């Protein structure tokens, strides 16, 4: 499992703030949430489905 | 020219221009007469790389 | 009373423009000091698991 | 452009013709300079009166 972002660098060019870490952060909660769906709904189907 | 500038998408620079000096017959009002000032900008915005 | 010639800082102006609807019209919309980020999202995990 | 200059009627632009003269005739290498000389005259005074 996996998380990317490509950014063409003109845009970094005419931006005015950071977004780098932002970025980041966005990835791990991605990471975290995708694991907690996967695993909620393994237990309640493959239990007793 | 040449004058750069840093951060933001496009660029602008505002203009103006002449004016009218009247004399001033001692004895009455200051507020009598302003044409003012005309006020205009002209736009430019940048090409990709 | 209004008073005319009100010196108009912002206004179209120009030439050809005709117009001259309201002000600002001409004006820089400016925000370089801040940035709002989504929300963090909790997590289940580890805990219960 | 058409019908639009800058600061309402306060200034304005042109681009000079060549006066009362003809492109085909011409490249005779000569006659060529002086009206170019003449016409550019005429472009500076232009300018001046701006």
């Amino acid at each position: 499992l996996t998380a990317d972002v490509l950014i063409y660098d003109i845009e970094d060019a005419m931006n005015h703030y950071d977004v780098r870490s932002e970025y980041t952060s966005q990835l791990g909660e991605s990471l975290a949430m995708a694991a907690d769906g996967a695993v909620l709904a393994e237990i309640a189907g493959l239990c007793n489905v | 020219m040449v004058r750069s500038i840093s951060s933001g998408k496009s660029a602008q620079f505002p203009v103006l221009g002449r004016t009218q000096a009247a004399y001033l017959a001692p004895g009455e009002n200051l507020d009598d007469k302003r044409k003012d000032i005309k006020h205009t900008e002209k736009v430019i915005t940048i090409d990709g790389l | 009373a209004s008073m005319t010639g009100g010196q108009q800082m912002g206004t179209n102006q120009g030439k050809g423009v005709v117009a001259a609807g309201d002000k600002l019209a001409l004006f820089l919309k400016v925000f370089g000091g801040e940035v709002l980020t989504a929300f963090a999202r909790t997590s289940v995990t580890t805990s219960r698991h | 452009e058409s019908k639009y200059n800058e600061n309402i009627e306060g200034l304005g632009t042109a681009t000079v013709i060549e006066t009362t003269q003809n492109k085909a005739a011409l490249t005779d290498q000569v006659a060529l300079g002086k009206e170019i000389i003449a016409a550019l005259t005429k472009a500076r005074a232009a300018l001046t009166k701006n």
